[PDB]
């Protein structure tokens, strides 16, 4: 009756053993094959080829860079610090196969063997270019949707015709796939003298209109139809290959994964979280690996996973997030502390390590202030179960009814005092400071409501002090002087 | 704020849509420097609310220039900061999951519904196997599991035509599929087909589930969840300390792990992995979820670095540190304080010492208002520093205020109501509260380190409540029983006993006075003895006229003390009352009768003065204990020498080997006990009257003047066994084993123990001490259970117009009266008109109060049975009348309606128990004799002998009221008959206590028929005598050839015809089980009354009693009248062929005939006649009998239990909790509602009071009444909130939630927890205002 999915997953990974050393190279073979065969799917295209120099001169004409993108782009594997001269070379030849390919695709049509192999050469000169990051994927999202549009029109007309007709489908497909341009099938369907087809014949003007927007997308997209209809499936298959083949490798080295994981299963976080992040670091080691380097695969992901773990625990694993830099320097600290202990035989001081760590006591004492964790309200610091620590804290925000009485008696005396003032000025003194309002009026607006004069108001401040301060009403203020 | 009622419900998803402000994002909190919240995480101000005044996180938008602006840098908003606590965010879910309470608890609620078991569903939802959503091809089935591999077989077989899946989604789909209607009608139908018991039960269960979901409208698909709420921070805070070092909840990591695992999940769903890891992640997900809901339920519990498990949500609601018991019912409070406590001897009843600074602190705003009123402290800060000056006016004012401002008084344990009181203040120059001493009683308190605490009657309502209710004048009799609780304790009673006393010795004997005043002149001039009988006049009074005093004077030869002590008498009373040395019981009856006769205050004032004079004279009386008071008698040594010689003789015998060891044990232990008794006689006769003092005569002695003895005789302290402890040998000692030791103690405390003797004392000492520590939890546990049942009840009504209840008769049996039927009636109200043995003299018109005029008026009469409008026979919907209860004790009058009856019942009942865990028959005296429901026979000796076991003999007095009642065996041998007159001291009855006789009331020849040697029997022929019979073996030992043949020696006439049971046609021969061995031979005669055969051979108890615990060994009863025979022959147990007179025979049940039988295979009983032996089941009694039988049974039982410890409580306390154990009756027929189900006997009595009424003659349904164990009865209740508060809350939550429950706030618990007033007593009036307001709309 085991409740622990630790057992579940160690058992079910127990299904799969380790497969190595040609499966390493044979998943690789199937996948590089799928890659080069999606690129053969790219070797085929029609006018759809109006693609490469377009979105490539998109990046050339505006001073193509050598920052992140070309660290993504071609960078061929040698079975570099990119030259700005070889780039300028590479921005001239590709324009030629394109243009010599256009009219030769317009020469008699598309079925032409020499032209076909010149387009295979166009691929070949494309096929020196690796299958490289996002703008490619975006250029492929293009196709991912254009296919779906093609199938959208299919779905639309399959609905409209096949769901309605519902007996007559055979002859429809026959004469339609036959003719496909003119309305020579309709009367060919109707030579059998069908009165309900006579009833429909009033709408034929709109039926071939419903075929008009069918055929409109043909211009709006520009397909060689069979050609694209092959290219789509070919690349679909070059995808499916790897999508299958890698899962083998993934299931293989699960035991390396779990093994390395269970070093840093000191009581830092938890089993399966380390395990999950190890799967992550793996799968990213999988996306990239070369057999060609001729090394054991283990080393590779042993780097990758290690990274993933090493900073995932640092990201997570605390109620306090600490950015990595502190984490690193804490590692410096903790390691060097111990060397200095051996050297010393005792605990080294903040200054001694301010010297040796190479940074000043500021940052020492600083970090020393920082590195501790929260201690969980529900602890019974009452040794007997009488007091969990949550009780003894204070609520230091809210309110004092005593001070409420204080301020209320104050404001009462305030307005009681303001009652004994000049009426010309009473108004002013109200609005000048925002008494009895949500407002803050101090200046020119007052100048227009009452009188543009502004600094005789100041003289009247002096007045009011004299009217009030000289012991007339001071005594009731002075009880609030202690406030 | 105000609201009527509450309503549970499921949280719909659209309800969280309806509650929500924002879905949440990354979980971080702050900048390690800028200790300020981050966003869309945990402490995000933006959605719960703002922290400071009108500021975004960066500070772009402020000042109300940017009034409504949300800050486009940080998306942070502008508002006040209170809504944090009323809002709740939410979180959308990437998947669906199900809620656990609808799964894991008993009946599942979900697979329960579905008729799919649980582990099936587990195995689906641990994601290890698929299962048919829908048998597309019905080839396969909905609710059909398909393994990961068998699934494949079906899969490549068919493909399209099934839905068979795994995970919450599939379950959504299915529950979303299933209809309620058709299942429901079809269940109701095919119940009719075979409503077999378990089957029908299950049918009902699912039917209810169906129609519940129908009518509540709650949905099953909402069982599954895809959005989850979120809690605001300050219930889960994160707060600092001096070191910049913080503190956090147990919870925040739960959300942290949950959100992070969601992040991982969605992250990996972007990426199209194998579903293996998808499974692993989501199992971690559900793990985190249901561990949040309950950490330590399902898997190995979850801890932090603590290694303590992490507190669930559920835990916070739960246990004692749950909300209910921790901070909602018991609570810290402002305006209170506490103190060490000392006496105030000189005080008066109303007074309490009060360290003034306590009140000073407590009465602050009073005097501040008073100084703004005077204006010396015009402002308040001035008030503070003036307070701080200590102005005398401070104190003048404080005395001014404290006048008439009453106060509360608290010791713990406040076990019963009187463990707190309310007195008037009086101030003192010290940090030591004084009090009136006598009320240590109610507190059980003592001046040894005890403590007390105080609370304040701020509101005038509380002020007046206090002064009218908990003013000590109010409450001086217990409400449980009618005694004063202000008994003068130890010293006062003793000085009293000293004064009111009659030496012969001292002086001043045989003179005359006019009155006690000149005796005071003497005694205070110091001239006369005070405990000295001397002639003098008095002038007493009496209200013999219609409450009008009757004056007259005359003489008495009385002690001087008693004469003086008259002086305090308040003018109603005889001098005969004051004519003795006044035992502590005497003082009790003094104060009793004063209050009984006059009213309160004379008795009050009397009492105070008595305490005062006790102080005076016992300070005068002279008192010390010492070493020469301690005297051992002389004739003790040689008794021990006799014991030594005798045990040496018994030693020589055991050495010789004749006598055994356990025999010897009983011998030795009994003779040592006799030695202790002899020593007791010695010391008591050598101490109590050791004093010889001569007055005008040679020699004479009287009561001793030794300190120790008078301490014993006053009842102040001491006891004869205790004096034996100091002086004599004290008995013997039980070791912790429970054995009892063979060598008791020799010396005493006066001489000095032995090493071993004290080492031996240790055992039982520590035993009793651990018991002292560890019997109390039982009491408190018990107590809160009891009250948990019974709060709901309060008096509804004045007269319920109801009809008779139970009969009242005394409990005198075994010895003399043990409750006078007088005392039983006291304050009760009749069931009916009631007359006198002088017949047809009615005094109640079906109901009156029965006060001591009536009680004694009818104690004259020899009536000995009355009925009463019972506690339970009352019939008010939702409570009772007042009549059916009768009289308030502690008041001493009929209650006016509106007060809690349960609470005082339990305080009456459980309060005391804390201390309280720690042959022949012979007439004594002459009188009439009554034996009824009797069939017997004049035996061959000429006397009566029983044939009806029901009979028991009585000693009836010459009048007719019973003196004694005693059981008598079937066929036991008497020396007397019924309704005769016989001398005291006579052994009428005799029987071998091992025989169970087989008397023959027929007379006739006997022949060895039906029975053959070794076959049904053995033939044992007595080696002793020579005369025997066919000798019947037991169940086992006879050879099985005739163990299927009931052996029967047979009675016949001369002709061989069976002598019929004379007068009836039933033949008369005996089917013999084992041990009924006959002495006569073949052809021999028995006579009427002639044996053919003879057949040879605590507190938690009460916990079982009221819990309705039902024993293991029933002494079972006759289900129905008529003849009976035995059943199938022991496949495990034998059975019982019932045969009614005219009804149906077939009913039989298993019998262990390893436990003796009472009836035999050709013997008749009446229904409700006992058949087996041992204890029995009360459930059967109610099942068979009515109410009064079982009622009477247990009340007698447990009253005898506690009366062992000599503890006196009236019955109604008991009668009332019973009716709360009957809140339900199970239905018989149907047509009103469903067939049987246990439904409110109240609501039952309503619907029959409507439906069987002219609505119909009957559509509805008869019923039977149902018992419930108290702890289950409580739970099995309408209200849930009370039911949520004490036990098993979670399941109660679920069960309410499922159905759309809605409480109505009537109960005490209900209306307290809301902060409303009581619907009773004080707020009775306001609540009934609200009642007829709702009546009035
Ligand atoms: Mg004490
Ligand atoms: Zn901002
Ligand atoms: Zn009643």
């Amino acid at each position: 009756r085991t409740t622990d999915p630790v057992r579940m997953y160690m058992r079910e990974m127990g299904t799969v053993e380790l497969l190595t050393r040609e499966g390493e190279i044979d998943i690789a073979k199937r996948i590089e094959d799928g890659i080069n065969q999606v690129q053969c799917s790219v070797a085929e295209y029609p006018e759809a080829i109006t693609y490469l120099l377009e979105q490539y001169d998109r990046v050339e004409a505006e001073e193509a860079r050598l920052s992140d993108l070309i660290t993504g782009f071609v960078d061929p594997n040698a079975e570099n610090s990119i030259d700005p001269e070889l780039a300028r070379e590479k921005f001239a030849e590709l324009r030629a196969q394109y243009v010599v390919t256009r009219d030769t695709i317009k020469a008699k049509g598309r079925s032409h063997a020499t032209a076909q192999e010149e387009i295979l050469k166009l691929s070949e000169v494309f096929k020196q270019f690796r299958l490289v990051p996002k703008q490619f994927d975006y250029l492929v999202n293009s196709m991912r949707v254009m296919m779906d549009r093609v199938r959208t029109q299919e779905r639309l007309i399959m609905k409209l015709c096949v769901e309605q007709c519902k007996m007559p489908k055979k002859n429809f497909i026959t004469l339609f796939t036959g003719n496909e341009t003119s309305d020579t099938w309709f009367n060919a369907a109707i030579a059998m003298n069908k009165p309900w087809s006579e009833k429909l014949h009033d709408v034929s003007e709109e039926v071939h209109r419903a075929l008009q927007k069918l055929q409109q997308i043909e211009e709006e997209t520009g397909l060689t139809i069979e050609q694209v209809k092959d290219i789509n499936r070919r690349m679909s298959i070059g995808e499916a290959k790897a999508r299958r083949a890698k899962k083998e490798m993934v299931e293989a080295n699960l035991r390396l994964v779990i093994s390395i994981a269970k070093k840093y299963t000191n009581r830092g976080l938890q089993f399966l979280d380390l395990i999950q992040e190890g799967n992550i670091g793996l799968m990213k080691a999988v996306d990239k690996f070369e057999y060609r380097r001729g090394y054991k695969f283990s080393t590779y992901a042993t780097w990758w996973i290690r990274q993933a773990i090493t900073r995932s625990i640092a990201d997570q694993a605390r109620t306090i997030r600490i950015p990595v830099h502190m984490i690193e320097t804490i590692n410096k600290l903790n390691r060097i502390s111990r060397q200095m202990l051996q050297e010393m035989g005792r605990e080294p001081t903040p200054e001694e390590l301010a010297e040796r760590m190479l940074m000043p006591e500021d940052k020492i004492r600083k970090v020393l202030k920082i590195a501790k964790e929260p201690i969980s309200m529900e602890t019974p610091i009452g040794d007997d179960e009488d007091s969990h620590l949550g009780d003894f804290i204070e609520d230091t925000t809210l309110e004092l009814p005593l001070d409420s009485a204080t301020t209320e008696s104050l404001r009462a005396a305030t307005h009681d005092v303001l009652a004994g003032l000049t009426a010309r000025e009473a108004k002013v003194l109200r609005m000048r400071f925002g008494i009895d309002m949500n407002t803050d009026y101090t200046l020119e607006e007052v100048g227009k409501q009452f009188d543009v004069t502004r600094e005789r108001i100041r003289q009247i401040e002096a007045k009011a002090l004299r009217k009030l301060r000289h012991p007339s009403r001071s005594e009731v203020l002075r009880s609030f002087l202690d406030d | 704020e105000e609201f009527d009622a509450i309503k549970i419900a499921l949280a719909s998803p659209d309800m969280i849509r309806s509650w929500s402000f924002g879905e949440v994002k990354k979980p971080e909190t702050i900048n390690y420097r800028t200790f300020k919240p981050e966003r869309d995480g945990l402490f995000c101000a933006r959605i719960f609310g703002p922290v400071k005044d009108y500021e975004c996180l960066c500070g772009k938008y402020k000042r109300l220039k940017h009034r409504g602006v949300i800050c486009e840098k940080c998306g942070v908003e502008v508002t006040q900061t209170k809504v944090r606590r009323e809002r709740m965010g939410h979180i959308e879910l990437a998947s669906p999951t199900a809620h656990i309470w609808f799964l894991k608890s008993l009946p599942s609620r979900i697979g329960l519904l579905l008729d799919m078991p649980l582990r099936d569903i587990e195995r689906v939802l641990y994601f290890e196997s698929y299962v048919v959503i829908e048998g597309g091809m019905t080839n396969l089935e909905r609710q059909q599991i398909l393994t990961e591999e068998q699934y494949l077989d079906a899969l490549e077989e068919f493909g399209d035509e099934f839905d068979a899946k795994m995970g919450a989604e599939a379950i959504q789909a299915l529950l979303k599929s299933m209809d309620l209607e058709q299942e429901c009608e079809q269940l109701r139908e095919e119940l009719n087909e075979t409503n077999s018991e378990t089957k029908r039960k299950k049918l009902t269960k699912r039917i209810k589930l169906l129609e519940a979901f129908v009518q509540s409208g709650n949905k099953p698909e909402w069982m599954i969840l895809t959005v989850l709420p979120v809690l605001p921070p300050d219930l889960r805070p994160l707060v600092p300390l001096d070191g910049g070092r913080f503190a956090t909840s147990d919870l925040n990591d739960l959300y942290r792990r949950v959100i992070n695992r969601n992040n991982r999940l969605k992250r990996l769903l972007d990426l199209a992995a194998p579903d293996i890891i998808v499974r692993n992640e989501k199992r971690m997900l559900q793990e985190a979820v249901d561990a949040l809901l309950d950490n330590g339920r399902r898997g190995r519990a979850i801890t932090g670095s603590n290694k303590r498990p992490l507190k669930s949500l559920a835990d916070m609601i739960k246990g004692k540190q749950g909300r209910f018991r921790q901070n909602l019912l018991g609570k810290r409070v402002d305006y209170s304080g506490r103190s060490v406590i000392t006496v105030g001897p000189y005080l008066r009843l109303h007074q309490c010492g009060l360290p003034k600074k306590m009140a000073l602190e407590l009465f602050k705003p009073f005097i501040y208002g008073k100084l703004e009123l005077r204006g010396l402290a015009t402002t308040i800060k001035a008030a503070k520093k003036m307070v701080e000056r200590e102005e005398a006016v401070v104190w003048d004012i404080l005395d001014e205020v404290i006048r008439e401002h009453p106060v509360l008084l608290n010791r713990a344990p406040t076990l019963h109501r009187l463990g707190i009181q309310a007195f008037e203040p009086v101030l003192i120059e010290g940090k030591a509260i004084q009090l009136h001493p006598l009320v240590c009683a109610a507190y059980n308190a003592d001046f040894d380190g005890d403590q007390m605490a105080v609370h304040v009657p701020l509101t005038l309502e509380a002020q007046l409540e206090a002064r009218a209710l908990m003013m000590s004048t109010n409450n001086i009799l217990s409400p449980a029983n009618g005694e004063p609780i202000i008994v003068p304790s130890q010293d006062v009673v003793l000085g009293l006993y000293y004064m009111t006393r009659d030496c012969v010795n001292a002086k001043g004997e045989g003179m005359v006075l006019t009155g006690p005043k000149e005796a005071e002149r003497l005694y205070r001039s110091g001239l006369a003895s005070l405990h000295a009988r001397v002639k003098v006049r008095i002038t007493e009074y009496e209200k013999d006229a219609n409450g009008e005093l009757v004056a007259k004077t005359s003489l008495k030869d009385t002690t001087v003390g008693r004469a003086i002590l008259w002086m305090i008498v308040p003018k109603g009373l005889p001098y005969s009352i004051v004519n003795q040395a006044l035992g502590k019981k005497a003082i009790s009856k003094m104060l009793n009768t004063c209050y009984r006769i006059l009213g309160l205050k004379p008795t009050v004032i009397f009492a105070d003065q008595i305490m005062y004079t006790g102080f005076a004279y016992a300070a005068r009386s002279g008192a010390s204990v010492g070493i020469d008071d301690m005297v051992i008698p002389e004739k003790k040594h040689e008794i021990i020498s006799e014991a030594e010689a005798e045990v040496a003789e018994i030693q020589e015998q055991f050495q010789s080997g004749l006598v055994t060891a356990g025999e010897r044990y009983n011998k030795v232990i009994d003779i040592w006990a006799a030695a202790n008794d002899r020593v007791s006689k010695a010391m008591m006769d050598n101490l109590q009257t050791e004093t010889v003092i001569n007055r005008d005569g040679q020699e004479e002695k009287q009561v001793s003047f030794n300190s120790i003895y008078m301490m014993a005789d006053s009842g102040a302290r001491g006891s004869a066994a205790q004096i034996r402890q100091l002086a004599g040998m004290r008995g013997l000692m039980a070791k912790p084993d429970g054995s009892i030791i063979e060598t008791p103690i020799t010396a005493n405390f006066r001489e000095g123990l032995n090493v071993l003797q004290y080492f031996i004392s240790t055992h039982g000492a520590r035993k009793g001490l651990a018991d002292t520590a560890l019997k109390t939890a039982n009491s408190g546990y018990l107590t809160r259970r009891l009250v948990d049942v019974a709060q709901d009840l309060v008096v509804t009504e004045d007269d319920c117009g109801t009809h008779e209840g139970i009969m009242m008769t005394p409990v005198i049996e075994g010895g003399d009266v043990k409750e006078p039927l007088r005392d039983r009636v006291l304050g009760r109200v009749t069931a009916e008109d009631v007359l006198k043995p002088g017949t047809a003299d009615i005094l109640v018109p079906r109901n009156t109060l029965l006060h001591e005029q009536w009680c004694d008026l009818l104690e004259e009469n020899s009536v000995d049975a009355v009925k009463v409008r019972s506690v339970v026979s009352c019939d008010t919907d939702f409570g009772v009348c007042a009549h059916c209860y009768g009289r308030d004790l502690a008041r001493g009058h009929i209650i006016n309606k509106g007060e809690a009856i349960g609470v005082i019942a339990a305080q009456s009942i459980g309060e005391p128990g804390t201390q309280l865990t720690m042959s022949s028959i012979q007439v004594k005296n002459k009188g009439s004799i009554k034996l009824s429901n009797v069939k017997s026979v004049v035996n061959s000796s000429g006397k009566l002998v029983i044939t009806s076991r029901n009979t028991e003999l009585k000693l009836i007095d010459e009048f007719g009221r019973t003196k004694e009642s005693y059981k008598v065996p079937y066929g036991a041998v008497l020396a007397k008959g019924d309704g005769e007159q016989v001398a005291g001291g006579e052994t009428v009855a005799n029987w071998d206590p091992h025989t169970m006789p087989v008397i023959t009331e027929v007379s006739g020849f006997v022949r060895f028929t039906d029975m053959i040697d070794g076959q049904t029997i053995t033939r044992q022929t007595d080696e002793l005598t020579g005369l025997s019979s066919l000798v019947v073996l037991d169940s086992a030992e006879r050879t099985a050839g005739g163990k299927d043949l009931r052996p029967a020696l047979k009675i016949v006439d001369a002709q061989g015809n069976d002598v019929l049971i004379p007068g009836t046609d039933m033949p008369a021969q005996y089917f013999l089980p084992g041990k009924a061995i006959v002495q006569l031979e073949d052809g021999v005669q028995i006579s009427s009354g002639d044996t053919l055969a003879r057949i040879p051979q605590g507190l938690p108890r009460v916990a079982d009693l009221f819990e309705a615990r039902r024993p293991k060994e029933p002494a079972i009863l006759a289900e129905i009248s008529g003849i009976v025979s035995f059943g199938k022959e022991t496949k495990g147990k034998r059975r019982l062929v019932i045969t009614p007179v005219d009804g149906s025979d077939p009913y039989e049940e298993m019998i262990p005939k390893w436990r003796q039988l009472n009836v035999f295979e050709g013997e008749r009983v009446e229904r409700g006649d006992v058949i087996s032996d041992g204890p029995e089941a009360p459930h059967d009694i109610l099942r068979l009998r009515g109410v009064h039988a079982v009622t009477r049974y247990i009340v007698n039982e447990v009253q005898d239990v506690y009366r062992l410890q000599g503890v006196k409580i009236n019955d109604k306390h008991i009668e009332v909790i019973v009716r709360q154990m009957l809140r339900k009756a199970t239905i018989v027929n149907a047509g009103s509602s469903d067939f049987l189900e246990g439904e409110q006997v109240e609501y039952s009595r309503v619907k029959i009071a409507n439906r069987e009424l002219e609505a119909n003659g009957k559509v509805g349904a008869t019923y039977s009444r149902d018992l419930l164990g108290i702890t289950k009865a409580s739970l099995a209740t309408e209200s849930f909130i009370s039911a949520a508060s004490f036990q098993e809350t979670t399941r109660v939550l679920t069960e309410a939630a499922v159905a759309g429950k809605r409480d109505e706030l009537r109960g005490l618990k209900e209306n307290v927890i809301v902060g409303r007033l009581i619907p009773a007593g004080t707020g009775y009036a306001y609540h009934q205002d609200r009642m007829r307001r709702r009546a009035a709309g």
